[PDB]
């Protein structure tokens, strides 16, 4: 399926989402260091034999019940700094991201 | 035709000088620092800027 | 046996320049004080700096703000070489808006209960649009020393907003001192030797005050030489095995094998603990589940062993 980039990331707690908007890009100016997200994108994954250890799972959380892996931009380990520009680029159709 | 998004994100750092660092002349006189001495440990003129 | 300088003749060439005069000395104290001085007059003297910034409009410091001229790295770079004089505070927040044409200079700080400016003609930025405002908050500090903005790790115990801007501390109001050493004028001793210190400031410490403050210095570092003389941690360890809830077969082994501690039991092997008596193959494996149940597995080595 297609990848979609929100702020929203499964298995990843509130401490790591503090330097992200809704849109799930790092704000200008935020000062990174170490392995800080930068941008929170989802992979999806494959699931159609439907078990009920699954229902389960599906029950108690989420929707999504973290079935979707996330692979996010991180700052590369030893790199620090300040946030200085996003440029964010959108194909033809798909709709406007948030910034 | 696959990618549907791409994002950008520019960082800066401000590296200051230390001992590792390699500093020349124009005149082919190259070296790497050794040590940041204090302001009161280098040598002075009369006038005490040193 | 020895004379005592005094600090006579202060002479004060302008705000910032300052010439200290101790008549009396001996033949060799004079460049001995004199060192020892400007050693401690240019390493440590208490002084206020200004230590973050926060303007309205701005995100960072390499972004640029609409009618200034000057970019916000310039205007923090400005900044830096502003001084100031607080009495009683060290915590001190000057609040800047001006709007207009023209420089804006330190003199347009809105005027604080006690925060002197010395220089109000030290101009940190320009304004070109007639309709551009710049208004700001400067957060000076009291220090000793040179501190870098990246050192200080203390202050990111609470979060900081997006926009506070960290600048450099200086906190050094001294910036060069020199000595010179001549003839005394006093004609009935023999031969007397009189000291000049000339000092150029930031305008922030009185000359007196400073050469008061590394005399004091001094005498506190020297007064520990005037008297010489002088010629299992990890809280799961240390806790009692009566917390595991074994059985009740294994209640009277382990007190027989003097096991009172959770730690000292964690350092028995396998091989041996199957030697003690009427331990019991299926009772070792009990043990052994109830103590993976905590995350120790049963072998490992310490360096020490406490009563406690």
């Amino acid at each position: 399926g297609p990848e979609e980039i929100t702020a929203d990331i499964p298995n990843v707690g509130e401490a790591a989402l503090s330097k992200l908007d809704e849109s799930g890009i790092v704000y200008i100016g935020a000062e990174v260091t170490g392995g800080d997200i930068l941008v929170g994108k989802v992979t999806p994954k494959g699931e159609t034999q439907l078990t009920p250890e699954e229902k389960l799972l599906r029950a108690i959380f989420g929707e999504k019940a973290s079935d979707v892996k996330d692979s996010s931009l991180r700052v590369p380990n030893g790199v620090s700094g300040t946030v200085i520009d996003v440029q964010v680029f959108t194909r033809d159709g798909v709709e406007k991201d948030k910034r | 035709p696959g990618v549907l998004k791409i994002v950008k994100v520019y960082l800066a750092v401000k590296r200051r000088i230390q001992p590792g660092d390699k500093m020349a002349g124009r005149h082919g006189n190259k070296g790497v620092i050794s040590k940041i001495n204090p302001i009161e440990d280098m040598p002075y003129d009369e006038n005490g800027t040193p | 046996e020895f004379l005592k300088p005094r600090l006579v003749d202060i002479e004060q060439v302008s705000s910032t320049h300052a010439k200290v005069t101790l008549e009396p000395l001996e033949r060799g104290f004079g460049h001995t004080l004199g060192n020892a001085l400007r050693r401690i007059l240019l390493s440590s003297m208490p002084g206020c700096a200004v230590t973050e910034v926060e303007i309205d409009g701005v995100l960072h410091e390499y972004s640029t703000k609409e009618g200034v001229q000057e970019d916000i790295l310039e205007i923090l770079l400005n900044l830096k070489g502003l001084a100031v004089r607080v009495q009683g505070k060290d915590e001190v927040i000057l609040t800047l808006n001006k709007s207009g044409i023209g420089p804006v200079t330190a003199a347009d700080i809105t005027h604080d209960g006690d925060v002197e400016i010395v220089k109000p003609q030290h101009v940190i930025c320009h304004l070109t649009d007639e309709n551009a405002s710049i208004s700001m908050r400067i957060k000076v500090q009291r220090g000793r020393g040179y501190v870098p903005a990246s050192t200080r790790i203390h202050s990111e115990e609470d979060e900081r907003p997006i926009g506070r801007l960290l600048v450099d501390a200086c906190y050094s109001p001294v910036e060069r001192i020199a000595y010179n050493v001549e003839a005394a004028r006093v004609e009935q001793r023999t031969d007397l030797d009189k000291l000049v210190i000339e000092m150029e400031t930031n305008g922030t410490i009185d000359p007196e005050e400073a050469i008061r403050r590394a005399a004091t210095i001094l005498a506190e570092q020297l007064e520990a030489f005037v008297d010489l003389r002088d010629v299992e941690f990890d809280p799961i360890l240390l806790r009692p095995v009566d917390d595991l809830e074994l059985t009740v077969r294994s209640a009277n082994c382990l007190k027989a094998e003097a096991i009172h501690y959770i730690g000292d039991l964690v350092q028995r092997t396998e091989v041996e603990l199957l030697k003690t008596p009427n331990l019991g193959k299926k009772s070792l494996t009990e043990i052994k589940d109830v103590l993976a149940s905590r995350g120790l597995s049963l072998g490992m080595r310490l360096e020490n062993w406490p009563p406690a």
